[PDB]
DNA sequence: ATCGGATGTATATATCTGACACGTGCCTGGAGACTAGGGAGTAATCCCCTTGGCGGTTAAAACGCGGGGGACAGCGCGTACGTGCGTTTAAGCGGTGCTAGAGCTGTCTACGACCAATTGAGCGGCCTCGGCACCGGGATTCTCGA
DNA sequence: TCGAGAATCCCGGTGCCGAGGCCGCTCAATTGGTCGTAGACAGCTCTAGCACCGCTTAAACGCACGTACGCGCTGTCCCCCGCGTTTTAACCGCCAAGGGGATTACTCCCTAGTCTCCAGGCACGTGTCAGATATATACATCCGAT
């Protein structure tokens, strides 16, 4: 008989080993097409440091788990395991990112 | 060469691989594509003051020392990088 | 031997002069662009009329000549763009903006 | 002991845009500490550019490039504007 | 009979008439003496500007009210009209206060 | 004249004052002495901090520019003190 | 840091170690908390109603 | 390009507390923005309280109150008994 | 869902006033004029990082796919909290009075400023080699059905 | 609940390049005069703070009490976790062109610095009305009976 583990183990699992690794969890050339294509809005064809979208994207990221992180305790608040887009808004709100 | 829709080159995977990291066991959908939006509105500053700097550099191609001073003046300051 | 000040020589009302001594004894560079004074007066000129202006709506629409700082907290939380430039700041006798939550009131 | 102030220079713009609205001292020295806090930012922050720069002269090009960093958007765009104007109407003299 | 109103409302009025009021919530002596009691303290003996004690309690109050503030929208997300002391100190968790 | 226990010289009624002025309508009694202890513990810098200034000033009265300098060191500034 | 290593049994003290001391020291890390890390992750932190039962 | 860094003395006071330990350039290179942070916020809070006090001169008195005013606690008192420490021996010669 | 009554609130009025607009004489910072240096600006050169493309891989993303797990809605109760009314209480006015300490001026002096002469501490650059990263494999321990 | 199985920990071995050590090679640090000056300090004010004390009262504390939101529990739905499969494009490695970045060398426009003079600003008096305050009033709105 096949077996599967119970729902969020796997991904308790992901949480354990994601706080145990520490390298970047974003594929590098998407995020540099990304930026370059938010540059060219302000200014079209600016070059760019790797190191200069290295630093971008580990900088975004960390910001971006700290979110994942505050909005997390925010669903305890809210007695959730699930996650709400409100959660996100109200914690911008509270970062005073609003 | 005008790009496009490289937000969407987020992927889900991606942004749970960083929710797991940030310590979340379970999320909804409608989280993603506004965290694309709060990602993109994030970064919608710092590259253009970034490249404000480069803007008074006079340079074309921009520097990691640009977003350095911008999250030093974003108040979000990072080391490593001179 | 002509006098004629530079405020009058950019026709406006903020001393060049004093801040430009104001930033010379202010230690922020060694030679200064001589125009930046003008530059820099002109630019609180433009804000300060729009605060202030926004402060004598609010006052006016209290039927108030002389302005109060509630009109200006007032003032300071109804623009969004200089409420973004003055949202960590606080100001004296300044009170809160009408605001009650959508839940708050009884159905 | 002289203390200089800008209650004459605010009391003048008040006038320019309303003859008729009239002032208190509280509100007044509000004005001014707040022109003093917005305008040791922009000093600090175009210091800071030029020392990037490593350039020991503050000019105009500076102001204008930091006040944009200071600015929320169209404000920046309509103050440069009568900055230049400024300069220009000092430059033209 | 006698007439009393629904709860909260006589509040809810109170609540009105202080966002219509600007002045001080706090009587001045109070506040006064429990500054010179903090101050004691870091030093003994010291004294105060009127004006700066003014400025003591106008810009705590501030920030107290606007710490009523944001953890009534907490307790908004928190789906009740009763404050909890958890609300609070996740604010200042938020508030990166802790 | 050694000062104690003004903390709770702050009232409830001008505890339940503040928070109607920041649109609170049910509130519970724990809060208050919480409360308090925030509001000292708030306190509890910035006087430190503000004397600290009077420190280097060498005197003995404390005047609002600490304050002013203080909270602007602690990001919460404040005007019409000069 | 070196403690955070030698923990480790690491010789060469890589930013993580670094990292995570920061976010063991509560002056510093309140000293640092405003500022980023580079290769610096999330030290271990684990909530409660995570956890299974 | 001449361009100068700490990481020299990092391996210094490293070995000076950890003989037996290597790191890595790019913690060093953290380490040493880490040194120009706390450098420049030390020199600007000094800077700004002799502007309040008005003084053009930054002494050892300035330094170690600006110290007190950002470190905590026993981090602030140490540093301070250290750096007077360093100034007593310094000027014992 | 309405009406009646209670109550709380926006208004006009009157006058009091004390902030406040206004005007002064006097001061000095600002303007005006003149001199120097040298930061800044320009230009030609080099480099060299970047931006571009090309091909192979797969780990990763897309997508699907149950399905138990909790978001949520509802439902009982009860305790804690608004409230209005009692009570008592320090808060505020205000005015008094002393001076400790800010707050000012006048020295005089040590103290960097600064420059000049000197150089070795330090930094770019070049080996080098060993913890460290990766890998494969074996043993350990959590977990989900008994 | 004792196993099966699965993800993991650890162990040995492989190979590597960054960490580091050392080497030319300065310029920036030191040393030593020398000078004008920041402030250290003394020594005056005076005033704002500090405390005193009385008088009035709005305010604060507590009570009782209704009551209604907080909370706790149930059942549902749906939905996001987990796993399986299929597709792809990030990556990675390499190549290549140039275009910008950085450099240096001139060159000189502009600003610092100086000196002169005065006129706008500032402290300081001075009537004086915007609005603070109180009062009676008219309007709005809640709460309970119908």
């Amino acid at each position: 008989k096949p077996h599967r583990y119970r729902p969020g183990t796997v991904a308790l699992r992901e949480i354990r080993r994601y706080q145990k690794s520490t390298e970047l969890l974003i594929r590098k050339l998407p995020f540099q097409r990304l930026v370059r294509e938010i540059a060219q809005d302000f200014k079209t064809d600016l070059r760019f440091q790797s190191s200069a979208v290295m630093a971008l994207q580990e900088a975004s990221e960390a910001y971006l788990v700290a979110l994942f992180e505050d909005t997390n305790l925010c669903a305890i608040h809210a007695k959730r395991v699930t996650i709400m887009p409100k959660d996100i808004q109200l914690a911008r709100r509270i970062r005073g990112e609003r | 060469k005008v790009l496009r829709d490289n937000i969407q080159g987020i992927t889900k995977p991606a942004i749970r691989r960083l929710a797991r990291r940030g310590g979340v066991k379970r999320i909804s959908g409608l989280i993603y594509e506004e965290t694309r939006g709060v990602l993109k509105v994030f970064l919608e500053n710092v590259i253009r003051d970034a490249v404000t700097y480069t803007e008074h550099a006079k340079r074309k191609t921009v520097t990691a020392m640009d977003v350095v001073y911008a999250l030093k003046r974003q108040g979000r300051t990072l080391y490593g990088f001179g | 031997a002509k006098a004629k000040t530079r405020s009058s020589r950019a026709g406006l009302q903020f001393p060049v002069g004093r801040v430009h001594r104001l930033l010379r004894k202010g230690n922020y560079a060694e030679r200064v662009g001589a125009g930046a004074p003008v530059y820099l007066a002109a630019v609180l000129e433009y804000l300060t009329a729009e605060i202030l202006e926004l402060a004598g709506n609010a006052a006016r629409d209290n039927k108030k000549t002389r302005i109060i700082p509630r009109h200006l907290q007032l003032a300071v939380r109804n623009d969004e763009e200089l409420n973004k430039l003055l949202g960590r700041v606080t100001i004296a006798q300044g009170g809160v903006l009408p605001n009650i939550q959508s839940v708050l009131l009884p159905k | 002991t002289r203390k200089e102030s800008y209650a004459i220079y605010v009391y003048k713009v008040l006038k320019q845009v309303h003859p008729d609205t009239g002032i208190s001292s509280k509100a007044m020295s509000i004005m001014n500490s707040f022109v003093n806090d917005v305008f040791e930012r922009i000093a600090g922050e175009a210091s800071r550019l030029a020392h990037y720069n490593k350039r020991s002269t503050i000019t105009s090009r500076e102001i204008q490039t930091a006040v944009r960093l200071l600015l929320p958007g169209e404000l920046a765009k309509h103050a440069v504007s009568e900055g230049t104007k400024a300069v220009t109407k000092y430059t033209s003299a």
